[PDB]
RNA sequence: UGCCUGGCGGCCGUAGCGCGGUGGUCCCACCUGACCCCAUGCCGAACUCAGAAGUGAAACGCCGUAGCGCCGAUGGUAGUGUGGGGUCUCCCCAUGCGAGAGUAGGGAACUGCCAGGCAA
RNA sequence: GCUCAACGGAUAAAAGGUACUCCGGGGAUAACAGGCUGAUACCGCCCAAGAGUUCAUAUCGACGGCGGUGUUUGGCACCU
RNA sequence: UCCUCCUAAAGAGUAACGGAGGAGCACGAAGGUUGGCUAAUCCUGGUCGGACAUCAGGAGGUUAGUGCAAUGGCAUAAGCC
RNA sequence: GUGAAGAGGGAAACAACCCAGACCGCCAGCUAAGGUCCCAAAGUCAUGGUUAAGUGGGAAACGAUGUGGGAAGGCCCAGAC
């Protein structure tokens, strides 16, 4: 329960159908009095994590820029028919 | 300081708003290399014809 | 057909729109109901017609208890 | 409840005399005492203001909540408002029935030279 | 054969079916029987369809229908010119988005759920597929 | 200066509900009374007048609490202007705009003039 | 003083027949044939509740679904 | 012929033998203005009296009402007195 | 927006589709759409893969150890298939 994930620096329609369209997908980490995270990160991991039901309950440590924050998935959005996440809200 | 626009696509199947705004830029024919002064507003009637038209 | 039949079109709406200078006895919103109300220098005739009382600028204001669209004019 | 019927029932005459942009003196009637205050066109602030709770008037009568002392309240308004520099005024009965106390004070502001 | 029991309007306009399906996530059930392609479920095939499930799994497990018409569709008969008025209400539709989850199921086997669904996806014109409820 | 009332606004739910309170020296309320002013399509209930034995019950004001209502990011999603494209009932791409719903959270309004009482 | 309601009101005042017909025009508009389309018609296929002594798929195939053809009934009025 | 809603693509306008309804009036009080008022529908108790007539309190708060369709509007009440 | 009222190049041929607006001449050059082995002007261009069906060069539900990529999930030296 531990994943790389990079920080987004664009942020949009555009720029996110361009990441999901390249085997990644965008997230928030976001929580307590410290300003809210764009998260860029790879989705064929994060697929195959969330079949674990551990996953939407204990705490994951996503791995930012060498800083480790630890967090639970709060909401999540599924692609409406295709089996694949679009994004993932990380409440600290 | 100055910027030239050059007209690179004809103005023939276009709506009647690009019609005007090259007009508005002074560019007649295709191959127009016409130079205008750098302001917020003809870089924005460049942006709504930026399709035929390329900036020096 | 049953049906076929509807009536000529009424011409309802804002005339004069927010900042617009108009002229003492301009129409400013012909409507059925007072959707918007009558402010500062503005009137309401019997058909419920906002006009300008004064000469001046129209100004959109949102205030009151329920939350009305009230109409008036500032010179 | 009494007092929000008597805001309401008075409503129509403070949304039609702010619309005109008016002097209005406002009289608030109680079982014991009763007040007067003249509040400028704009609503917000006061010009001048008088009651029966001013020991300056109380002082002097019998019994704060009467025909009697109600003259006495406006006649004093009236009396201040001159020398202000108001004359032309309208009158805001607040929901109460022009007919004892607040006709008293009304006549009074009349009687006393204040012009409506 | 469902249909709505009175409506305020007899005859509805056409109307595009356009953008994503809303009833996406598996609520009720334990499986689901997700809609991928785009199209329209007459009220008739709805039937169909469930008759082929219910008979499958036999009297057991529990079963919902997520999806409902309450969309007329008017048809002009066979001979008929052009104009004269609208036609005569025939069928009733559901108009279904992608992602649409149209049946669910509870209290059956994985196993045995599969094969239930798809007597019932043959019998409908959409392609569909199969979802299972995952917690959030 | 402050703490308590009343009057009239500004602002209209972060401001409203409920629940739990606590306040009477003035202020407010009920309360007292019914020749007089006035009142009831019956009724001093209401409206009205003349009062001062009582109380803070109700109503009102103030403090406390999230049970609701209410406000509400960031990110994503839908939609869509313009030029393209496709497998064209529907989509997609570049670029501009960008929701609604939900989520973290916020959240028992904030004030204006004026009057009165009390600690000064 | 007017359902001048054919409601910008031709007159105060007006219905029919023609296969005995005629003139001016129209493929601006139908009947035949062509065309475009394919609801219907025809012809296939997809799933399998059942029948078949037992046994879905020898032979049928309900409930539904997807195509083809231009052969029927049609629609449109693009040619004449 | 006239009115209302949608079709009508967030100003106006916008067709079809498209989708639904109304009008050819009513009123010396149903106008004026002044001064008041607040509804539906339930709950419980009460003679005849019962689900429902009239009464009392409590609940909800505009689901009401608007001389007539539909629309927009109204507690300052355009509502009912 | 185009035709009507617009020729010219392309889409085999093809008023409305893509490119583009003919004042006249020249046996000049650069480009648009679209193209470049031969009919017929120009790449038998360069590199990396896919395709074996003549797909390209008409079509659906559904069917299939076709064939490429991936990301995972079931076992070994106690020797699984
Ligand atoms: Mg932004
Ligand atoms: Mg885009
Ligand atoms: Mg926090
Ligand atoms: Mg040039
Ligand atoms: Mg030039
Ligand atoms: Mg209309
Ligand atoms: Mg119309
Ligand atoms: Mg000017
Ligand atoms: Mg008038
Ligand atoms: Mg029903
Ligand atoms: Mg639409
Ligand atoms: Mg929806
Ligand atoms: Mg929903
Ligand atoms: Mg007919
Ligand atoms: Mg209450
Ligand atoms: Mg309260
Ligand atoms: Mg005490
Ligand atoms: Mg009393
Ligand atoms: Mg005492
Ligand atoms: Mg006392
Ligand atoms: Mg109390
Ligand atoms: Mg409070
Ligand atoms: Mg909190
Ligand atoms: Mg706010
Ligand atoms: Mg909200
Ligand atoms: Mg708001
Ligand atoms: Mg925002
Ligand atoms: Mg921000
Ligand atoms: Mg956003
Ligand atoms: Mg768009
Ligand atoms: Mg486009
Ligand atoms: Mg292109
Ligand atoms: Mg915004
Ligand atoms: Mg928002
Ligand atoms: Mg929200
Ligand atoms: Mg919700
Ligand atoms: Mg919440
Ligand atoms: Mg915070
Ligand atoms: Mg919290
Ligand atoms: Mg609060
Ligand atoms: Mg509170
Ligand atoms: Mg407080
Ligand atoms: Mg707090
Ligand atoms: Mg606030
Ligand atoms: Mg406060
Ligand atoms: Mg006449
Ligand atoms: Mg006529
Ligand atoms: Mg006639
Ligand atoms: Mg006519
Ligand atoms: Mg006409
Ligand atoms: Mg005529
Ligand atoms: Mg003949
Ligand atoms: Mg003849
Ligand atoms: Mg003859
Ligand atoms: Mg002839
Ligand atoms: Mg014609
Ligand atoms: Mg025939
Ligand atoms: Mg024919
Ligand atoms: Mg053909
Ligand atoms: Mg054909
Ligand atoms: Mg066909
Ligand atoms: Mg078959
Ligand atoms: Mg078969
Ligand atoms: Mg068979
Ligand atoms: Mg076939
Ligand atoms: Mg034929
Ligand atoms: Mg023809
Ligand atoms: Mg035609
Ligand atoms: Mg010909
Ligand atoms: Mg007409
Ligand atoms: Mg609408
Ligand atoms: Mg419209
Ligand atoms: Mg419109
Ligand atoms: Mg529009
Ligand atoms: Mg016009
Ligand atoms: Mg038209
Ligand atoms: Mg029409
Ligand atoms: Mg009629
Ligand atoms: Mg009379
Ligand atoms: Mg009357
Ligand atoms: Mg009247
Ligand atoms: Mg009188
Ligand atoms: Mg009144
Ligand atoms: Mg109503
Ligand atoms: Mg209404
Ligand atoms: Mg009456
Ligand atoms: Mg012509
Ligand atoms: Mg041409
Ligand atoms: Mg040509
Ligand atoms: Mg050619
Ligand atoms: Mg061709
Ligand atoms: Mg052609
Ligand atoms: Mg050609
Ligand atoms: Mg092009
Ligand atoms: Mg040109
Ligand atoms: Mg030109
Ligand atoms: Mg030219
Ligand atoms: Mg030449
Ligand atoms: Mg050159
Ligand atoms: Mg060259
Ligand atoms: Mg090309
Ligand atoms: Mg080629
Ligand atoms: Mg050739
Ligand atoms: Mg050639
Ligand atoms: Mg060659
Ligand atoms: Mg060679
Ligand atoms: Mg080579
Ligand atoms: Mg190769
Ligand atoms: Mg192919
Ligand atoms: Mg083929
Ligand atoms: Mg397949
Ligand atoms: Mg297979
Ligand atoms: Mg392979
Ligand atoms: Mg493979
Ligand atoms: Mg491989
Ligand atoms: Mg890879
Ligand atoms: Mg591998």
């Amino acid at each position: 329960f531990t994943i790389n994930a990079e920080v987004r620096k664009e942020q949009g329609k555009g720029a996110s159908r361009r990441l999901r369209a390249a085997n990644k997908f965008p997230a928030i980490i976001y929580g307590g009095k410290e300003a809210p995270l764009a998260i860029e990160l790879d989705h064929d991991k994060v697929m195959n994590m969330q079949a674990k039901a551990e996953f939407y309950s204990e705490v994951l440590t996503i791995v930012v820029d060498g800083k480790e924050i630890k967090v639970k998935a709060q909401d999540v959005q599924r692609h409406p028919y295709k089996p694949k996440l679009q994004h993932i809200d990380f409440v600290r | 300081k100055t910027i030239k626009i050059t007209q690179t696509r004809s103005a023939i199947g276009r709506l009647p708003k690009h019609k005007a705004t090259l007009l508005g830029l002074g560019l007649r024919r295709i191959g127009h290399t016409v130079e205008r002064e750098d302001t917020p507003a003809i870089r924005g009637m460049i942006n709504a014809v930026s399709f035929m038209v390329k900036v020096e | 057909t049953r049906n076929g039949r509807d009536s000529e079109a009424k011409r309802l709406g804002v005339k004069r729109f927010g900042g617009e200078s108009v002229l003492a006895g301009s129409i400013i919103v012909r409507q059925r109901g007072t959707k918007f109300h009558a402010g500062a220098n503005v009137g309401c005739g019997r058909d419920h017609t906002l006009f300008a009382k004064a000469d001046g600028k129209v100004k959109f204001e949102v205030k009151g208890p329920k939350n009305r669209k009230f109409i008036s004019i500032e010179a | 409840d009494k007092k929000s019927a008597r805001i309401r029932r008075a409503t129509r005459a403070r949304r039609k005399l702010q619309e005109l942009g008016a002097t209005r003196l406002v009289v608030h009637r109680t079982p014991r005492h009763i007040y007067a205050q003249v509040i400028a066109p704009n609503g917000s602030e006061v010009l001048v203001a008088a009651s029966t709770v001013e020991k300056a008037i109380a002082e002097q009568l019998k019994y704060t909540g009467n025909k009697d002392a109600a003259a006495a309240v406006g006649k004093a308004v009236a009396e201040r408002a001159l020398e202000k520099g108001i004359k032309d005024v309208s009158f805001d009965r607040s929901g109460f029935q022009y007919h004892g106390r607040v006709q008293a004070l009304a006549d009074a502001a009349r009687e006393a030279g204040l012009q409506f | 054969m469902l249909q709505p029991k009175r409506t305020k309007f007899r005859k509805m306009h056409k109307g595009r079916n356009r953008g994503l399906a809303q009833g996406t996530d598996v609520s009720f059930g334990s499986f689901g029987l997700k809609a991928v392609g785009r199209g329209r479920l007459t009220a008739r095939q709805i039937e169909a369809a469930r008759r082929a499930m219910t008979r499958a799994v036999k009297r057991q497990g529990k079963i919902w229908i997520r999806v409902f018409p309450d969309k007329p569709i008017t048809e002009k008969p066979l001979a008929v010119r052009m104009g004269k008025g609208k036609g005569n209400v025939e069928y009733w539709v559901a108009l279904i988005q992608p992602g649409k989850v149209l049946y669910e199921m509870d209290g059956v086997p994985e196993e045995l759920a599969r094969e239930a669904f798809k007597l019932a996806a043959a019998k409908l014109p959409i392609k569909t597929t199969f979802v299972t409820k995952t917690v959030m």
